[PDB]
């Protein structure tokens, strides 16, 4: 039942993200990358594995994940496609640092 | 303006 505590608290976390507190740097990361915008045609090649807060949120409520730290590997997974495909001096590089930071902070004092 | 992953649009400052 601890598992199931904290998969809670990761449901609170992911809500906290989605939260207009942080919607000026996280709004990247709301939908699926749209691979239809210009600039944006060899995500797909450069991108394997693509995840973004909706399919986090969707497979919170199917269950999908067994434990929270297969939650956060999913969340560092969003994270880390943005800092592989994206140029370092962008800013949408800098809004997944301030995104990640809230992220991080909250998933480290997950009740244990 | 403004230009974030393909996303292009005029600030409202601006
Ligand atoms: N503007």
């Amino acid at each position: 039942s601890k598992v199931s505590e904290q998969l809670k608290c990761c449901s609170g976390i992911l809500k906290e993200m989605f939260a207009k507190k942080h919607a000026a740097y996280a709004w990247p990361f709301y939908k699926p990358v749209d691979v239809e915008a210009l600039g944006l045609h060899d995500y797909c090649d450069i991108i394997k594995h693509p995840m973004d807060m909706s399919t986090i949120k969707s497979k919170l409520e199917a269950r999908e994940y067994r434990d929270a730290q297969e939650f956060g590997a999913d969340v560092r997974l969003m994270f880390s496609n943005c800092y592989k495909y994206n140029p370092p001096d962008h800013e949408v590089v800098a809004m997944a640092r301030k995104l990640q930071d809230v992220f991080e902070m909250r998933f480290a004092k997950m009740p244990d | 303006w403004k230009t974030i992953k393909g996303k292009t649009w005029r600030t409202k400052q601006c």
